[PDB]
């Protein structure tokens, strides 16, 4: 009974850990779906 | 961070382990235990029987 607390106070990190992972990723997407779109945006008919 | 809590939940995971087998042990002797009692109880009342 004294050990199950340190299993339960052990879990918060990994949860903190996992939501600063799926920010990262929503920003990553963000700027590198921008960067594709404007890139493909500019060198559209550029064989002209 | 999280490599961190996974090797602290990994000790915790061997002392409960450590615990288990206390546990385990202890009751095997107080199985044996009872087991005299109850041989000893059934061996006796043959007086009674």
């Amino acid at each position: 009974a004294d050990l199950m607390p340190r299993m339960v106070a052990v879990m918060p990190a990994q949860i903190q850990s996992m939501k600063n992972q799926k920010q990262t990723l929503l920003n990553q997407y963000q700027v590198q779906k921008a960067q594709q779109d404007q890139n493909m945006a500019m060198q559209e008919n550029a064989t002209a | 961070t999280s490599i961190d809590s996974m090797t602290e939940m990994m000790n915790i995971q061997t002392e409960l382990a450590a615990v288990s087998q206390s546990m385990a042990d202890k009751m095997a002797q107080t199985s044996d235990d009872t087991a005299d009692v109850r041989d000893h109880l059934a061996d006796f009342d043959d007086f009674f029987r």
